[PDB]
């Protein structure tokens, strides 16, 4: 089929934010194919290369002294105002998770299981999942998934325990995120 | 990350000989909106993002205009130097716990790959199904690969299978992601 | 509803 050379130009303007917009640093980047050839730095000022196919560019443009006025001042009138643009639904986004617990696979009593603590549809990321048996909290047999990105602005995780259930013992997922006040426990009764 | 920092990337890019250009803005690796250069108007990824927020897809256009004025200057200082394929990684995941005969959605993720080219088939049962389904643009990452999203609406049962068929030019043979549900 | 803005690419050296 297909098989002529590819070609790819990247553009990236990333603005970084820290305690609220107290800091804002600006970072342009120009990317040929798979490298960085020149990007511009709010905490440098100036337009730098970081490849020799960048050199060119990073003298070019720094002699264009309006262009390097605005990139300077882009920090607030392009970082900040699209944080305030985007604050009510991306930084103050709270999505409270989905728990359940389930065995993995069904089998008898006394025999090696896996608990699944699915914690799934959340945002943002930050979460703790714990287990407890009996009320003790287990910290030897979890087995954690991680952060999944699912694509649509939620989150999910399957925190797993090992256990050897024995009739009259519960087991207990709690959960806390910052979309709820107090913890989400479910339970599992062997 | 460090948890007092946010990110928000606007990122275009242009590749060629395919000629397909991409303008979106990205918050912590979410997609905010694309501008479509078909049909030339802003998607917003969720519905409210765009009650609150709004962008004029002509001046995107602007800007992919310069991309690929700049590509064919850089590709010629270059000596014509290629892009190296880097094959994508898939991943097939349901978006909540399965529960027979109640809606859910399948995840086809495809990572770390690059050019941002990629042909993706969801197939039920060995035949390719094609109702209901999206996709995401391609969503950039820091090291200056690619991410992807494939959905497909679907009802658990236990008498069907699945399968994410992802095509890219690193790939030796195209890659198969089976998906079946297990009890 | 608000605009969001968008910074311009600069045209690279044609040398």
């Amino acid at each position: 089929g297909d098989t002529r050379p590819r070609f790819l130009w990247q553009l990236k303007f990333e603005c970084h934010f820290f305690n609220g917009t107290e800091r804002v640093r600006l970072l342009e980047r120009c990317i040929y194919n798979q490298e960085e050839s020149v990007r511009f730095d709010s905490d440098v000022g100036e337009y730098r290369a970081v490849t020799e196919l960048g050199r060119p560019d990073a003298e070019y443009w720094n002699s264009q002294k309006d262009l390097l006025e605005q990139r300077r001042a882009a920090v607030d009138t392009y970082c900040r105002h699209n944080y305030g643009v985007g604050e009510s639904f991306t930084v103050q986004r709270r999505v409270e998770p989905k728990v359940t617990v389930y065995p993995s696979k069904t089998q008898p009593l006394q025999h090696h299981n896996l608990l699944v603590c699915s914690v799934s549809g959340f945002y943002p990321g930050s979460i703790e999942v714990r287990w407890f048996r009996n009320g003790q909290e287990e910290k030897a047999g979890v087995v954690s998934t991680g952060l999944i990105q699912n694509g649509d602005w939620t989150f999910q995780t399957l925190v797993m325990l090992e256990t050897v259930p024995r009739s009259g013992e519960v087991y207990t997922c709690q959960v806390e995120h910052p979309s709820v006040t107090s913890p989400l426990t479910v339970e599992w009764r062997a | 990350m460090i948890k007092e920092e946010h990110v928000i990337i606007q990122a275009e890019f242009y590749l060629n000989p395919d000629q397909s250009g991409e303008f979106m803005f990205d918050f912590d690796g979410d997609e905010i909106f694309h501008v479509d250069m078909a049909k030339k108007e802003t998607v917003w990824r969720l519905e409210e993002f765009g009650r609150f927020a709004s962008f004029e897809a002509q001046g995107a256009l602007a800007n992919i205009a310069v991309d690929k004025a700049n590509l064919e200057i850089m590709t010629k200082r270059s000596n014509y130097t290629p892009i190296t394929n880097v094959p994508p990684e898939v991943t097939v995941l349901t978006n909540s716990p399965v529960e027979l005969r109640e809606p859910n959605v399948l995840i086809c993720f495809i990572d770390k790959f690059t050019p941002p080219v990629v042909n993706v088939t969801w197939l039920r049962n060995g035949k390719p199904v094609t109702t209901g389904v999206s996709e995401t643009v391609f969503l950039p990452r820091e090291d200056h690969l690619f991410r992807k999203f494939h959905y497909l609406p679907f009802l658990p049962s236990t008498e069907d299978v699945y399968d994410c068929r992802v095509e890219h030019w690193g790939l030796d043979e195209p890659l198969l992601k089976h998906w079946e549900f297990d009890a | 509803t608000q605009l969001n803005r968008a910074l311009t690419g600069i045209a690279v050296e044609q040398d």
